[PDB]
């Protein structure tokens, strides 16, 4: 026995998956990030090498310094795209750790409300004034957590979209954008 | 829970060596690793499962540009100096505290002591004497760490693993309070 | 000849450090390039699988699943060209900068032999001072061969590894505004 809202349980467990998928895309946004640090330095080291041999290197000095302008062009491109990775893994953290987490919360006490409330019941059938009053309580709690629940988990699929559709665009062009200044000028 | 943990202070202090030695619980000796690269662990700390980043940085002049652009959504700085070298000890007010400021007002900073197998060993009491110079004591590490408003103040050794692990486990409580 | 030879290799030394520098910088670049590979990787899947799962955001979701697989898929060869430049400045300091090393080394010892017993003598002597003046001449010429060699070698390598490197790089940018207009579907 329990007390099944089937329709509103399963858009519970469904936001309790989308939530630990958006905290993967979470970690590998911030593993990019990581890398993108990686290659920058790297680059960036490279690109005073490269400077330096074509500076004391006579017989290779076009081909050196033809590397090092690349390296040193691709480190300033790649700050870009980190900044713009940092925006996004930021942005979704928002809508993973604050806003779906609030929600969750209120999914949280109904459960608990409508634990109690099979609860208490459970005890007067195991048994069987003011019984049948708590019994009400303990009803209108559930019934009005279950009713908040419902209300939330509709403002969220509504901002999940808003934000998501706004923060996977400027990701995207992020990393177009991070090949369209590249070309134009490596190959410029 | 996510936390991004980042590194600075001057080279030579033992940033990268103590990632490592605490992420794979090796010291890094015999190879000297990767160059900018970073590292992660999965931890516990009092019970709680924890998905903790570490950056480690350049601490040369040459990336005063670009070490800053790990800073952004960092959640707690580890600035470090090495007990037996009072020049990055000085450093720490001197360069790494007000560019972690600079960048980050606000954010959960914990000064680590590095190296301290060395503060005590023999030949480098010695050798540093002959320079005229002497190891860093707690005192003094102490009183940094309330000049620049520390949340913390550490000593470690990421060869003897000395102290190690509490670097992590109390940079984490800095974060989760 | 000496002291100009002393030049040559106190430059010799140089060109090692800096070389040595670039092998380093150069694995580095194969480990993170390897790793955002990786990343890439798995975000292509995750994009994909959320995509797949979420008729909300069903396009955008999309597009970044297939950009990211492209990427990874034209990145992995991107990798092959770095490992190969590497790999190929590796062969040119490990072994051929390392050889002439290894003669230098021996030459500067019979120098300092001779200059030594020359001097122990203008204070078994005549009949080893000529072994050693045999020596040392001997050494002091092959130096300059290897060093000739070596400077002759070090630009027939690096001309070709160098351009072949920066080929790559600007394969892989050029080859991805392609298959990311395309995309524009
Ligand atoms: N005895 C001892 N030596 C250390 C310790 N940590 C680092 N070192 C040495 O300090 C030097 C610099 O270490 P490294 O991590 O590369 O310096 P960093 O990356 O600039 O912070 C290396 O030669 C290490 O062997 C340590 O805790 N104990
Ligand atoms: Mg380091």
């Amino acid at each position: 026995s329990r007390t099944v809202d089937l329709e509103l349980e399963l858009q519970i467990e469904l936001l309790r998956e989308t939530k630990r998928k958006y905290e993967s895309v979470l970690q590998l946004g911030r593993a990019l990030t990581a890398h993108l640090y990686s290659l920058l330095q790297t680059q960036h080291a490279l690109g005073d090498a490269f400077a330096d041999l074509s500076q004391k290197s006579p017989e290779l000095q076009e081909e050196f310094g033809y590397n090092a302008e690349t390296q040193k062009l691709l480190c300033k491109n790649g700050e870009t795209l980190l900044g713009a990775v940092n925006f996004f893994v930021s942005s979704i953290n928002t809508l993973v750790t604050k806003t779906m987490e609030d929600t969750l919360m209120t999914v949280k006490q109904y459960e608990a409300a409508r634990l109690e409330y099979d609860a208490y019941r459970t005890d007067l059938e195991e048994l069987s004034e003011s019984a049948q009053a708590t019994f009400q309580a303990h009803r209108d709690k559930y019934e009005k957590l279950r009713g908040d629940v419902a209300i939330k988990l509709k403002f969220l699929e509504e901002n999940k979209i808003k934000v998501m559709h706004k923060q996977l665009l400027l990701f995207h062009n992020a990393v177009s954008a991070y090949f369209a200044g590249n070309q134009k000028q490596l190959e410029q | 829970q996510a936390i991004k943990c980042v590194v600075v202070g001057d080279g030579a202090v033992g940033k990268t060596c103590l990632l490592i030695s605490y992420t794979t619980n090796a010291f890094p000796g015999e190879y000297i690793p990767t160059v900018f690269d970073n590292y992660s662990a999965n931890v516990m700390v009092d019970g709680k499962p924890v998905n903790l980043g570490l950056w480690d940085t350049a601490g040369q002049e040459d990336y005063d540009r670009l070490r800053p652009l790990s800073y952004p959504q960092t959640d707690v700085f580890l600035i470090c100096f090495s007990l037996v070298s009072p020049a990055s000890f000085e450093n720490v007010r001197a360069k790494w505290y007000p560019e972690v400021r600079h960048h980050c007002p606000n954010t959960p900073i914990i000064l680590v002591g590095t190296k301290l197998d060395l503060r005590d060993d023999k030949d480098t009491i010695e050798k540093l004497k002959e320079k005229k110079l002497t190891p860093i004591t707690y005192p003094q590490g102490l009183a940094m760490a309330k000049e620049i408003g520390a949340v913390k103040y550490l000593e470690c050794s990421a060869l003897t693993q000395r102290g190690l692990k509490t670097v992590f486990d109390e940079a984490i409580r800095a974060v989760l309070c």
